[PDB]
């Protein structure tokens, strides 16, 4: 039928790994803080001129239980690695999520894309070259995001979607 | 130490009252903050709040009564206090802790331990424990799940503190 997409929502606590989860399947936003535990989504989507149906688990970011992140990773097929732009910390956290992902499926070559969330707040403590400088320097899109405006949150999965097809058809 | 009750109900339909002992001994900030929102004597508490998050081996959370939606609940000294101590630990089933979401964020979320839950030692201030209806909760635990959505509604139906 149509083609299944594992998608799998990484990143640490905060940064908004939920509220675009929920931006892209619900067209709301949640303005509450409602830490995830784990929580798994469908919707189909138009890319390309083609429907497909996304898969999206959206995982927690609590720091303490960091060594139970290998199931899901073992089974998701490509990783938004999600930081926000006020948050140097979580902008530092992306190298180990990103090492962490590499390590469990064992290959350097796993589809990513790097997001940079929160873009409509005035805060910004990481800029838009030191994300696009790592981004190119891991060989993966990089996309600035905000939950709140919707804005680059569909290009941010579907670009996503896009680098697993490419990778599954190599 | 003072003894509050909860009468607990599964989508309206009685389950049975658990009771439990506050520390107040040991952490009486916290201990008066969770008997009088079980008494509702400030003009809010616990009375008709639900259990938003069950997850079968290993606790039950609910007290948000602002929101009814795991995000919300607020104390008798303001929406959020510090973190009274941590003297007393999660040593097994019935440990009556605070929920929080980081360092000096206590409101009135709550959970009951099903398990020992060691790893949250130092993390959620424990300050009571069940004292009669246990099995009340362990039955609890047949509505949740892995993520801890519950599959009806479990609501404090009744609340207030014993003599
Ligand atoms: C990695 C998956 N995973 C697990 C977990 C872990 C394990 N282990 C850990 C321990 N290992 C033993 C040492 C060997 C065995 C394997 C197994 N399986 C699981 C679950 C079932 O896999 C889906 C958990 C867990 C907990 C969180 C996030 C993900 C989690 C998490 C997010 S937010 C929070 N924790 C604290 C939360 N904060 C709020 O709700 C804030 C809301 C906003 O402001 C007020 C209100 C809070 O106070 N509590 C009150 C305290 C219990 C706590 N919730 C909770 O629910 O813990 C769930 C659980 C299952 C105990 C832990
Ligand atoms: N201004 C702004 N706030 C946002 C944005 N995305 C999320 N938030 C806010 O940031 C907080 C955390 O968002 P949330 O989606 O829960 O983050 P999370 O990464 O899923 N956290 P966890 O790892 O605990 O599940 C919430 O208050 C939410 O409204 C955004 O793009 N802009
Ligand atoms: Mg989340």
């Amino acid at each position: 039928s149509m083609t299944e997409y594992k998608l799998v929502v990484v990143g640490a606590a905060g940064v908004g790994k939920s509220a675009l989860t929920i931006q892209l399947i619900q067209n709301h936003f949640v303005d509450e803080y409602d830490p995830t535990i784990e929580d798994s989504y469908r919707k189909q989507v138009v890319i390309d001129g083609e429907t497909c149906l996304l898969d999206i688990l959206d995982t927690a970011g609590q720091e303490e239980y960091s060594a139970m992140r290998d199931q899901y990773m073992r089974t998701g097929e490509g990783f938004l690695c999600v930081f926000a732009i006020n948050n140097t910390k979580s902008f530092e956290d992306i190298h180990h999520y990103r090492e962490q992902i590499k390590r469990v499926k064992d290959s350097e070559d796993v589809p990513m894309v790097l997001v940079g969330n929160k873009c409509d707040l005035p805060s910004r403590t990481v800029d838009t070259k030191q994300a696009q400088d790592l981004a190119r320097s891991y060989g993966i899109p990089f996309i600035e995001t905000s939950a709140k405006t919707r804005q680059g949150v569909d290009d941010a999965f579907y670009t996503l979607v896009r680098e697993i097809r490419k990778h599954k058809e190599k | 130490n003072p003894t509050v009750f909860f009468d607990i109900a599964v989508d309206g339909e009685p389950l049975g009252r658990v009771s439990f002992e506050l520390f107040a001994d040991k952490v009486p900030k916290t201990a008066e903050n969770f008997r009088a929102l079980s008494t509702g004597e400030k003009g809010f508490g616990y009375k008709g709040s639900c259990f938003h998050r069950i997850i079968p081996g290993f606790m039950c959370q609910g007290g948000d009564f602002t929101r009814h939606n795991g995000t919300g609940g607020k104390s008798i000294y303001g929406e959020k206090f510090e973190d009274e101590n941590f003297i007393l630990k999660h040593t097994g089933p019935g440990i009556l802790s605070m929920a929080n979401a980081g360092p000096n964020t206590n409101g009135s979320q709550f959970f009951i331990c099903t398990a020992k839950t060691e790893w949250l030692d130092g993390k959620h201030v424990v300050f009571g424990k069940v004292k009669e209806g246990m099995n009340i909760v362990e039955a609890m635990e047949r509505f949740g799940s892995r993520n801890g959505k519950t599959s009806k509604k479990i609501t404090i139906a009744d609340c207030g503190q014993l003599e």
